[PDB]
């Protein structure tokens, strides 16, 4: 829920201690108090039902957009974009080539999101950030 | 965790070593109650340094007992341990409650709740042992441990450790 | 907890007082001394301090 | 139909404590009479107000 | 609540009420226990 | 606010408020709950 | 476009007024998101040229997206006499907070300098320009002549006047904190209930505002 | 009446029919019903006795779910007796609810807390427990059992953190079970509440029976200066 949260059922109103403390490995509305209680002893699987993907408390954020998808997407663009710097001086003014080194970045950031080839994008993405 | 600090220590002597040489016997009784001796306000004192020069004051004669009261201020190495701190170590024994692992001159027990619970005891193996899907913890065995919680009364020290935290185990 | 008029919540705490008042100090001005079963007062803890047969 | 109609949390009955004798029957304007489960009604008597000038 | 009211008819509690749309208005008193009900012609009033 | 005129009978404090005399006992709870009010700098003056 | 319109529903979550230029908002834009000035540029563009290839047969769920293409079209192409303005609160008569972002151009010649440039001879006209040098100061154009005629009347055509007291020569004034006064509005009450009285055919009474001829009127008939 | 009115009425009926027993229902139904109500009118209504409402409204009055007034009128006949008047102040009793559901769901967070701690040991002989801190101090040469200080017993486990999700499942099954509470006092929140008082309660009361020997009329007096 935008206002409860599920993990210790507490409202925002009568317990204003929650918030939005998200998941860099899987975004969900978990509040600070639950995360002290959980992940203080140390790595668990996701408290919420239907997922169980292993997360450690000190990778613990803030979501800064209101959309979920929006902040992995942005989240998914940093970690792409760390390692895929090149500028338009990279490329010596060679506009054509950086729209299409744009268009490449671009789709392999759709794809680690929409995880349709998620395997072959990130040996791509590991053999470039060796280099 | 080792640390170099300025100690003072009250030193009875008994009336019997009131010899010329008074003070070496000073600096040998200082050694023997001090040396390896675990206090729980500095952690475990290891060595003496700075022997050559010692601070030993006047000694004052008890009122009724009759042996003289020193405060002997000395430099030394001491070992004090903390709780979220990481040390590494060897296992000394092991059981079905948990292991202890040595580090420095403290045994360090790792409860039987604090691993990753792949981890499971077995005792028909000799020696007994915890065996995981990746890794065994044996006797004399490097295992790097996260102390979260000591306790220290007036001459024992006793520290909890965990391995459920992520980098830490065998080496 | 069970439910009593406010004059008997009063003599309740009233009676607790006095009980609490004789343990620290039986000989108190202008108020009745705790006895014991054969008559004689209740050595009060001031008393026990007070005096020549006192700890002092 | 007095017993029938209480456990549906339609009426308030008051019955004796000897036996559940249906005496005088009132009507549950209110919600649901077990709503809350026992073991936190235990925990609603642990706790009380300092006095009347700090709330 | 203004047409609406407690009150106390020939010693005798009860609850006062205002009849205004109908044509004449009339002033209903009916007792809580339902004993007697009395109404008002609101014509024929002098002072 | 008027501050009674206090005097002890026995155990107990009674409070006479001036008339514009009303008397009460005033409730040892009641002396707690003032004196948990009472400031720091206030009872270090009276000594405390 | 989803992650440009979510950093601004994150930047309107603000409890005190931010003024700042468009190329800070740029680079808090590329700091916060990786949003480029120059796919800004391109945005009402790119925008327009995808839902003509969708072929969309209703464009009312997308007026809103017109807003937003405006916004990044504006912001990334004009970053000097420009200033963005968020403001918590759009009325502060209301009880929930309303906030409120305006993107406005402060320099009114930007719009105006293609005008001049394009078209050599501009004859800038209105029957009450005053003063006459306020407006190629203000806008960024040199007048080779300015001049202003006085019409030569037989009879004094027009009677101005200028009312500064009441009846009562109370002083009186039109100031938005000042329009609960009794004596002002008696003042303007009377005035006009007297000019209503001399003038023969027709009248017309003007306001600063339309919050305040909504006060006075109301209260006038009250 | 007023819709604010209807919410924290039924906010009162739901927190009695929740964590009380059936008279303090009747009791609170009462008040609530009838605002203004004195205890013969109350024992004239409920058929209760004197020693039956004792507890009921010791309760009601710790939890400040009742508020008294202790007035005393002058019947014609003269044989005046000190009546006390129940009623209700609804911002106090509010408050008191906010309050009373505050600390418990504090009190089981603590106890997650309290759970959330390891199992430590127990001595089944002397009925003591030991932290898993002070285990390892008493443990074994044999590096094995932890021994008691006193009897010499090995310890036994205990079961803190066996029933620690237990206890969330229990603050699950609570909250569920004060949701309707939360979402009663948004409203509450975001709107204005009259302070009542006696004076103010004898507006909406409702007439209990024809002929009652409480008088409802405030007489004020003067030199009383609490
Ligand atoms: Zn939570
Ligand atoms: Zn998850
Ligand atoms: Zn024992």
């Amino acid at each position: 829920n935008k206002d409860m949260c599920p993990i210790c059922k507490t409202d925002r109103y009568l317990s204003p201690d929650v918030k939005f403390l998200v998941n860099p490995e899987c975004y969900h509305r978990i509040c600070e108090s639950c995360v002290d209680r959980i992940f203080s002893l140390g790595p668990a699987q996701c408290p919420y039902k239907g997922c169980d993907k292993i997360l450690r408390k000190n990778k613990f954020k803030t979501q800064i957009f209101d959309d979920v998808e929006v902040e992995k997407e942005v989240d998914i663009r940093k970690r792409v974009f760390n390692v895929f710097n090149k500028t338009i001086d990279d490329f010596n003014g060679d506009l054509v080539e950086y729209n299409k080194y744009l268009e490449e970045v671009e789709d392999i950031i759709y794809k680690l999101d929409h995880g349709i080839d998620v395997a072959k994008t990130e040996e791509k993405l590991r053999t470039y950030e060796e280099l | 965790m080792f640390f170099i600090k300025d100690l003072s220590l009250n030193i009875t002597l008994h009336p019997s070593f009131f010899g010329p040489r008074m003070k070496q016997y000073l600096k040998t009784k200082l050694l023997e109650e001090v040396e390896g001796s675990c206090t729980g306000k500095f952690g475990y004192i290891l060595c003496v340094l700075d022997y050559d020069n010692i601070d030993i004051q006047r000694g004052r004669i008890l009122p009724t007992d009759g042996s003289a009261e020193f405060n002997v201020k000395y430099r030394a190495v001491v070992f004090k341990p903390f709780k979220g701190e990481v040390v590494d170590g060897t296992v000394v024994s092991c059981s079905q409650h948990g292991f202890e692992v040595q580090v420095g001159p403290m045994k360090v027990f790792v409860t039987k709740h604090l691993m990753p619970q792949d981890l499971t005891f077995n005792a028909g193996s000799n020696p007994p042992s915890y065996q995981s899907s990746e890794d065994v913890i044996t006797i004399k065995s490097r295992i790097r441990v996260k102390i979260e919680g000591c306790i220290s009364q007036v001459s024992s020290i006793h520290a909890i450790g965990s391995i459920k935290e992520d980098y830490l185990g065998a080496i | 907890h069970n439910g009593a008029p406010h004059h008997a919540i009063e003599e309740a705490e009233s009676l607790l007082q006095f009980h609490v008042a004789t343990y620290m100090d039986n000989d108190i001005a202008g108020q009745p001394q705790a006895l014991q079963k054969s008559g004689r007062p209740v050595k009060s803890i001031r008393a026990r301090l007070k005096g020549k047969e006192g700890r002092i | 139909t007095i017993n029938q109609l209480e456990e549906d949390s339609k009426i308030l009955v008051l019955r004796t404590k000897k036996d559940k004798t249906p005496r005088y029957v009132w009507y549950n304007s209110g919600g649901n009479l077990k709503c809350i489960d026992e073991e936190f009604v235990k925990m609603w008597e642990n706790v009380q107000l300092p006095q009347f000038a700090e709330l | 609540m203004s047409h609406s009211g407690a009150a106390i008819f020939e010693k005798v509690s009860g609850i006062i009420a205002i009849n205004e749309d109908v044509s004449p208005a009339e002033l209903t008193w009916r007792s809580t226990d339902g004993d007697k009900v009395h109404t008002v012609v609101l014509s024929t009033i002098d002072k | 606010n008027t501050q009674p005129t206090i005097r002890k009978d026995g155990l107990k404090l009674v409070g006479s408020w001036k008339k514009d005399p009303e008397l009460r006992v005033l409730s040892t709870e009641e002396i707690l709950n003032i004196f948990k009010h009472i400031s720091v700098k206030d009872f270090t003056s009276l000594g405390f | 476009l989803k992650r440009l319109i979510e950093y601004l529903k994150t930047r309107m979550k603000v409890l005190h007024v931010i003024s700042e230029t468009p190329k800070s908002f740029l680079q808090h834009l590329k700091q916060l998101t990786f949003i480029e000035r120059k796919p800004l540029r391109f945005c009402s563009e790119r925008l327009s040229l995808l839902v003509r290839t969708l072929e969309v047969t209703e464009v009312e769920d997308f007026t809103a997206l017109k807003d937003i293409a405006t916004f990044a079209t504006l912001i990334s192409t004009y970053e000097e006499g420009f200033l963005l303005i968020i403001e918590p609160y759009e009325i502060e008569n209301a009880a929930v907070p309303n906030p409120i972002m305006r993107f406005t151009c402060l320099d009114a010649s930007i719009a105006i300098k293609p005008v001049f440039e394009r078209f050599s001879s501009v004859i800038i006209t209105s029957g009450t320009i005053s003063p006459l040098d306020m407006y190629p100061r203000m806008l960024n154009f040199k007048t080779v002549l300015q001049k202003s005629y006085a019409m030569t009347l037989a009879k004094k055509s027009f009677l101005p006047m200028i009312i500064t007291k009441g009846s009562d020569q109370v002083a009186i004034s039109s100031r938005f904190e000042i329009r609960n006064d009794p004596s002002i509005v008696r003042n303007y009450g009377s005035m006009l209930v007297e000019f209503a009285k001399i003038t023969p055919d027709g009248m017309v009474v003007f306001f600063p505002s339309y919050l305040y001829m909504e006060s006075i009127v109301s209260m006038w008939q009250t | 009446d007023r819709p604010i009115d209807d919410i924290v009425k039924n906010l009162l009926k739901f927190v009695v029919r929740g964590f009380y027993g059936g008279s303090f229902v009747l009791v609170l139904d009462a008040i609530l019903f009838h605002s203004v109500l004195a205890e013969d009118d109350l024992k004239q209504l409920l058929s209760i006795n004197k020693t039956e409402l004792g507890p009921l409204i010791a309760r009601l009055r710790s939890d400040r779910l009742i508020s008294i007034h202790k007035q005393r009128e002058y019947p014609p006949n003269s044989k005046s007796v000190e009546r006390v008047y129940y009623y209700v102040k609804y911002p106090h009793a509010i408050d008191a609810i906010k309050w009373k559901v505050h600390q418990v769901v504090q009190r089981l967070k603590d106890d997650l807390d309290k759970n959330s701690e390891p199992n430590g040991y127990m001595c089944p002989i002397c009925l003591t427990k030991y932290t898993q801190l002070e285990a390892v101090q008493l443990l074994n040469f044999d590096r094995t059992e932890f021994l008691c200080s006193l009897c010499d017993e090995p310890l036994v486990e205990d079961d803190s953190g066996k029933k620690n999700k237990e206890k969330q499942d229990k603050l699950n099954r609570l909250m569920d079970q004060i949701q309707p509470i939360i979402d009663s006092l948004k409203k509450i929140d975001d709107s204005r509440i009259e302070e009542n008082t006696f004076e103010i309660a004898l507006a909406r009361l409702i007439p209990p029976q024809n002929q009652s020997h409480a008088a409802y009329t405030y007489n004020p007096k003067k030199g009383s200066t609490m």
